[PDB]
RNA sequence: UACCUGGUUGAUCCUGCCAGUAGUCAUAUGCUUGUCUCAAAGUUAAGCCAUGCAUGUGCAAGUAUGAACGUGAAACUGCGAAUGGCUCAUUAAAUCAGUUAUAGUUUGUUUGAUGGACUCGGAUAACCGUAGUAAUUCUAGAGCUAAUACGUGCA
RNA sequence: UACCAUGGUGGUGACGGGUGCGGAGAAUUAGGGUUCGAUUCCGGAGAGGGAGCCUGAGAAACGGCUACCACAUCCAAGGAAGGCAGCAGGCGCGCAAAUUACCCAAUCCUGACACGGGGAGGUAGUGACAAUAAAUCAAUACCGGGCGCAUAGUGUCUGGUAAUUGUUGGAGGGCAAUCUGGUGCCAGCAGCCGCGGUAAUUCCAGCUCCAAUAGCGUAUAUUUAAGUUGUUGCAGUUAAAAAGCUCGUAGUUGGACCUUGGGCCGGGUCGGCCGGUCCGCCUCACGGCGAGCACCGACCUACUCGACCC
RNA sequence: GAGAAGUCCAUUGAACCUUAUCAUUUAGAGGAAGCAGAAGUCGUAACAAGGUUUCCGUAGGUGAACCUGCGGAAGGA
């Protein structure tokens, strides 16, 4: 939650009784939008954002699982990847793809599994594309001990109930495995938001 | 309390004399009983450093002695320290010896090797030297002290912690007595019989 | 039951008898037991004669020593298959201090202690050759 | 031993025979009893002892507030107790002696020795010899 | 204390390695004892095959015959005759052909005492014991003490007074005295329950210990010796047990080492 | 480290138990406490309770505003008083744990989604003026007045 | 709730009875188990006892009602009136547990649009109920005794005096520690043993000895020891103990050899809160507290391989 | 068009009294002598082949310890 990952920024000293003042300063956004709201959450990859003489900062999860925030760039400020959490199926061609964040998006745009993950600006609330959950992608994986880390989807495996793993060539290392709700995948050959130093 | 300790140590140390035997436990036991007494220093305590000995993993009976190299242990290889328990001891104190730039005054943490001893550059000018000469001087004085002295238990020159005892001047005697006859009958006992 | 006992105790009461070797009839299992104790050069060797339509087997285990001491210092059985007392590739509770060695059908077949405990295997103890 | 640790239906059986046979005391403990009791007691008696050997004890019967009444023994040289009082007792086991199942410990009431050292806290008096037998007495009057 | 244990390899398994040596030999199992007699029947067939004979006497055959013969009066040992521990002690010196003899100027049932060399002795514990006659009922005494050297051997001796008894029984635990291999700083060999009667006494490497076997474990020369010793506090038993421990060890690298045979 | 030692006996060994000894509690007797510093803090009555007090907001939730001087403030409506606290009486149970099921179902508010500046009237509390069982607690006969709380026309 | 069917369950313990919250966890003990289940974290439940209802998104409501009963209260005595197992504090029960105190500064949350509120919570007062470190001695000169040298005298430590420098437990044995005075199986003592029957190693006082030492023992509770509920870790021939013996089941187990599957196994990847426990670092002079980091966790859930044995 | 006081049927469905019984704490009609203290009486059983070898199931019966009939046993000559 925002207030939380902002007081996270600050530990050094002297908030939290006195919190409520930061937000009213109307100097933090969330995806682009004033929001001044102490029960406020928020998640991972949403785009948080200061003053004016200022900067920008990413929801992340560190090498453990907690979120925290890491300073982003501009450039990719303007971009966020929002997982497809779930669908509720139908229009035309429309499921009701749910994302992580919560987000509504009714209908087309070419696809559309859960944990597929579509790439959005902020402005306009526009989908430039969809990365696929499907081997030879790139993943980064959201929570656990084995959080943090990222990787190249080598085979998928689906099973009775669900599909349960996800299996990665990868690593600076060696190979791993999670359930597939641990993987948000974060790249394709055409599109990829990868460029963060590595990892296990 | 410490005094007494000492004392025994030293007896322990010297010889010939009276005495008989011993039995089991004595032997382990009185073993145990030296070697915390150099440092004069408590039992809960020792057994304390033991039990982390005990606990971290080596060749059992090393670790205790091996780290021994205690700030107090540490003063006396290098010889500044006149024993352990010290005038110098007190001086740790007093807060005159350094580990890491930082001061502690507790005598019980546990020196690692490779650590630096140095004393403090304040400290060196003692607080109360000053007052001791002042009367002299320009004023009064009286001596000393020692003590051995009390103010309660009790004067003569033998005295506490520990100890003198004196209260000296009983007469129980007629208190059993008083205890004897007392303590009979009546309150004895319904025994109905007749020869 | 499981014969298992019997040719165990045939084989330590063999050695105390400075007997030259040992008889009685075996299976996979307890040829199976008799190969490791082959293996880590408990005995000399062991045959199975008569191994093939006969009514039954027999197996002559030739015992290892001969002179001053024995081989087989000590062998007792723990513990049988089909089974529990059951231990983990991990929870290996014992004897000797690597001495001696624990025949071990495991999953894998039976090995010895040190080939389960690699072989990432637990199983069911069979006796602690010493 | 007779099973050892198997499968197919079976560990059972004798978990049930350990827990009936159990020697010892089952749940907790009172057919009388325990825990700090203070019974006020009004008769004061003399009891006799153990098979081996002989002596005479001087004893105060007491009745207990949790409903019970026995005879219990009193430590310490010298004593007295008056209009009820209130004198704490601790249960404690000899293993046996007959009719005594518990002592009345020192507690408020219950005095100690006549003014000693020696020692003081078993057999117990008061500030220095005593000071507070003096001031006990004062209590249960007014 | 610790554990297995590990390093280093010939080093290591040095110290008593002679008592060791012989004593693999000695106790079994076809040679050696245990009864050693159609067992030596089932020998003479196997060494005449090898060494051969060259079937006049001449000169070769008169020696290899003799070189048989001494595995076989080697074989005899029943461990408490010395030559395994013999060796190992030192010796040379006058005293020694006393020892092997016969009375010369000293001897008579001493004669070993002297050769060991320095060592505490201790007395243990002394016991009571009350055994009633016809006029009246006699006060006697049976003191257990232990010198030991750097073997084990414990000794219960009495005497109906209390002094004479002790004197002639730190003799008796010296000599018949059997060495342990330790195998560490004061390590036991390898784990060992030794049980006579209804006593269950187990040693295992680990810490200290408490009672009648902590002051044994001392005097062996342990000075880490885990030893769960339950089924009795009744103390001349508990002694006991444990000296049938501390003579025949039978570790493994003792099953192993056994090829050679000596003069 | 853990390991034991006393008592069945003239004395012994074995069975076997009592008892000491070791550690420990959400506890008591307590004699005795110069000290820095943190901590437990009614498995007795889920007995019975006096006294203060444990829930509030209009400088963009809401039209209005007696009385106080655009500024504060009493009632109505919205959000809240169900969160929280504490006690294990009930309590062997799909009660709870851990795993799943849930399109077999809810989620207001919010974060997020989807829909979307003509004219208006209606009565009401505070304030008031007196009151009944009346010292009462309490609320009404009652003047006056304001509603993004209400009722509508509606692409 | 109608109608139709008469059922469903239990020798693998159903239905029933008693029990001086359940889990996360605590304490032990080398491991195993035993024990404990709680105040805290988490879930559930109830607010004097019991049912029902309105309100509100959500209540079947401690700080709402209705209202029978239980019990205090007010009374101008007609009628109203209450909920401390929420803080502080009373009462009595009992062995026994705190100020009729202070503050929202921190911490988190209710409120809403910006500063307001809180007995949530924190403080300080009380308080050796868990924890630890330090005193009080102590360092040093000089007379008197012993040990390293060699009548003596040297080198070194003690038993006192001179200078400067920052209490409680026991002492026959268990079990560690032999006076003197007084009593004499009387009185009292020891949790077993046993002591007192007149020169007491056991009472009691005082000296002395000493274990531990701002703590100590004593009792209660509990566990180890006690392999004395034994799975690890024991008996049943004379020690408690072999069923008088059989016929037979549900129930433990299974001789050989080949082959197929794969419930019992490796790797896994999820979860296994925090706190606590263990390592190590710093932070308040130290420490314990506390902070920050690391390392371990049974077991249980996906997936795939694997088959000797059941 | 809204709909106060209100009265009735049906349902969930309080509390006193009606059961009848079981449980707990208790006391208790009247009664039997199981163990025990040492300070008692009675006999002398068992204890040595115990002066009739012990013990045992079983019934009878005796002041009682016990006796004995029958059969069995050797922990018995």
């Amino acid at each position: 939650p925002l207030i939380l990952i902002i007081r996270n920024r600050l530990k050094y000293a002297l908030t939290y009784r006195e919190v409520i003042s930061i937000l009213m300063q109307r100097h933090v956004l969330v995806d682009g939008k004033v929001r001044t709201d102490k029960t406020y959450p928020a998640g991972f990859m949403d785009v948080i954002s200061i003053p004016k003489t200022g900067e920008n900062y990413r929801l992340l999860y560190d090498t453990k699982g907690r979120f925290r925030l890491q300073s982003v760039k501009d450039e990719d400020a303007k971009f966020k990847l929002c997982k497809v959490r779930s669908v509720q199926f139908g229009q035309k061609g429309i499921p009701y793809l749910n994302t992580y964040d919560g987000r509504t998006i009714r209908y087309p745009d070419p696809i559309i599994k859960a944990n597929d993950t579509i790439k959005i600006d902020l402005e306009t609330n526009k989908i430039v594309d969809f990365i696929k959950f499907d081997v030879g992608n790139v993943v980064m994986v959201t929570g656990g001990r084995n959080t943090g880390r990222v990787g190249v989807i080598k085979n998928r495996e689906k099973h009775k109930g669900s599909f349960e793993t996800i299996h990665v060539e990868d690593a600076l290392g060696h190979q791993f495995a999670t359930r597939l709700g641990n993987v948000f995948t974060i790249g394709k050959g055409n599109k990829p938001w990868v460029s963060l130093p590595k990892g296990k | 309390m410490p005094r007494a300790p000492r004392t025994y140590s030293k007896t322990y140390s010297t010889k010939k004399p009276r005495r008989p035997y011993e039995k089991e436990r004595l032997d382990a036991e009185l073993k145990l009983v030296g070697e915390y007494g150099l440092r004069c220093k408590r039992e809960l305590w020792r057994v304390q450093y033991a039990l982390s000995r005990i606990r971290n993993n080596a060749r059992h009976l090393l670790t205790l002695d091996e780290k021994n190299p205690r700030r107090i242990f540490e003063g006396e290889a290098l010889l500044r320290r006149m024993n352990r328990y010290g005038l110098l001891a007190d001086g740790q104190n007093k807060l005159d010896y350094v580990l890491a730039l930082t001061v502690e005054n507790f005598l019980a943490r546990r020196l690692q090797t490779l650590v630096f001893k140095a004393g403090m550059a304040k400290s060196i000018h003692h607080a109360r030297v000053l007052i001791r000469q002042r009367h002299i001087r320009v004023g009064r004085q009286i001596v000393n002290i020692p003590s051995f002295m009390v103010r309660v238990e009790s004067e003569k020159h033998i005295d506490f912690s520990l100890t003198s005892p004196f209260g000296g001047g009983p007469p129980g005697r007629v208190k059993r007595k008083n205890q004897k006859k007392a303590s009979g009958g009546g309150g004895d006992g319904e025994e109905e019989d007749e020869e | 039951m499981v014969r298992v006992s019997v040719l165990n105790d045939a084989l330590k009461t063999m050695y105390n008898a400075e007997k030259r070797g040992k008889r009685q009839v075996l299976i996979r299992p307890s040829s199976k037991v008799i190969i490791k104790f082959l293996i880590v050069m408990q005995k000399h060797g062991y045959i199975g004669e008569f191994e093939f339509v006969d009514d039954h087997r027999s197996g002559k285990i030739v015992v290892e020593l001969n002179g001053r001491l024995n081989k087989c210092g000590v062998i007792s059985p723990r513990f049988d298959v089909g089974v529990k007392e059951i231990e983990s590739w991990t929870a290996r509770l014992l004897p000797s201090r690597q001495f001696g060695y624990i025949v071990l059908t495991t999953s894998a077949g039976i090995m010895d202690h040190e080939e389960a405990r690699r072989k990432n295997v637990g199983g069911k103890v069979l006796g602690f050759f010493y | 031993m007779g099973k050892t640790r198997g499968m197919g239906a079976g560990r059972k059986l004798k978990t049930h025979r350990r827990n009936q046979r159990w020697a010892d005391k089952a749940y907790k403990k009172s057919h009388l009893g325990n825990e700090w009791k203070k019974p006020f007691a009004g008769s004061s008696h003399a009891k006799g002892i153990v098979l081996e050997k002989i002596g005479i004890e001087a004893k105060q019967p007491n009745s207990a507030i949790r409903k019970c009444a026995r005879v219990q023994l009193v430590k310490n040289g010298k004593k007295i107790a008056a209009f009820v009082p209130n004198d704490g007792c601790l249960n404690f086991i000899e293993e046996n002696d007959e009719v005594l199942i518990a002592g009345f410990g020192r507690k408020g009431h219950a005095v100690g020795d006549i003014p000693g050292v020696r020692f003081k806290v078993v057999k117990v008096s008061g500030v220095s010899l005593l000071a507070l037998f003096k001031e006990k007495k004062e209590k249960p009057r007014s | 204390m610790a554990e297995r244990g590990g390093e280093r390899g010939g080093e290591r398994g040095g110290f008593g390695r002679g008592f060791g040596r012989g004593g693999r030999g000695d106790r079994g199992g076809r040679r050696g004892g245990r009864r050693g007699p159609r067992q030596e029947e089932e020998k003479w067939v196997p060494v005449t095959k090898l060494g051969r004979l060259v079937k006049e006497g001449r000169f070769s055959k008169i020696e290899e015959i003799y070189l048989h013969s001494l595995p076989v009066k080697e074989h005899q040992i029943v461990e408490t005759l010395v030559p395994g521990l013999k060796d190992e002690v030192m010796k040379i010196t006058p005293v020694q052909k006393q020892t092997r003899a016969g009375q010369r100027t000293r001897f008579k049932a001493f004669v070993v005492v002297g050769d060991n060399n320095g060592h505490v002795g201790l007395g243990v514990k002394c016991a009571k014991e009350v055994a009633t006659a016809i006029r009246g009922a006699i006060i006697l005494a049976k003191l257990s003490v232990v010198p030991v050297r750097r073997g084990y051997w414990g000794n219960k001796i009495g005497q109906p007074h209390t002094v004479p008894c002790k004197v002639t029984g730190k003799c008796g635990s010296v000599t018949v005295r059997m060495v342990p291999a330790p195998r560490g700083s004061g390590i036991v060999a390898a784990r060992v329950p030794k049980k006579v009667l209804q006593f269950a006494g187990i040693e295992d490497v680990f810490t200290s210990s408490r009672g009648s076997t902590k002051t044994l474990g001392n005097f062996v020369k342990a000075t880490f010796d885990c030893l769960m010793k339950t089924y009795g506090f009744l103390t001349p038993d508990f002694w006991r047990d444990t000296k049938f421990v501390k003579s025949p060890f039978q570790e493994y690298t003792d099953l192993l080492a056994k090829p050679t045979k000596a003069l």
